[PDB]
């Protein structure tokens, strides 16, 4: 009954929605690409905002993640680069 | 000024603003792979005139 809650999508609001995975996926390596930061990394950072409102695990993987005031400073320099990266 | 209206695909997207400016070489809407579909020939304004659903926010 959660699960009716979602509604089917178009042939077209599919395709647009894949659209802007890919791109973004190029993006998260174009970035890691200028960063210098890790494809791997970028993603979680990435997630941690759009998901992380308090999805920023609890305990960090007891400490094998990090989740603590690290995880702006990434989004921080991603905030700070120049308008075309 | 000269109308003239081109059909967006399925499989198409759209790189326009709401009435925004349009120059002569440029591309409005991108397509699966560049077929002679959408190339811009003059100067103007491209007005969005069908979209196939609309969400209120």
């Amino acid at each position: 009954h959660e699960i009716g809650q979602v509604p089917l999508l178009t042939l077209e609001e599919e395709v647009e929605l894949a659209r802007k995975v890919e791109e973004g996926m190029e993006a998260i390596k174009k970035l890691s690409e200028i960063t210098g930061l890790d494809p791997d990394l970028i993603r979680e950072v990435v997630r941690a905002k759009i998901l992380g409102s308090a999805r920023v695990r609890h305990i960090p993987g007891l400490k094998e993640t990090l989740d603590p005031k690290t995880v702006e400073e990434i989004d921080q320099k991603l905030k700070s680069l120049p308008k075309e990266h | 000024t000269e109308p003239k209206d081109y059909r967006v695909q399925p499989h198409m997207n759209v790189v326009v603003p709401e009435g925004a400016r349009v120059e002569a070489g440029d591309k409005i809407v991108a397509a699966i792979d560049p077929e002679e579909e959408v190339i811009a020939e003059a100067e103007g304004v491209v007005h969005l005139h069908e979209p196939a659903s609309i969400l209120v926010v």
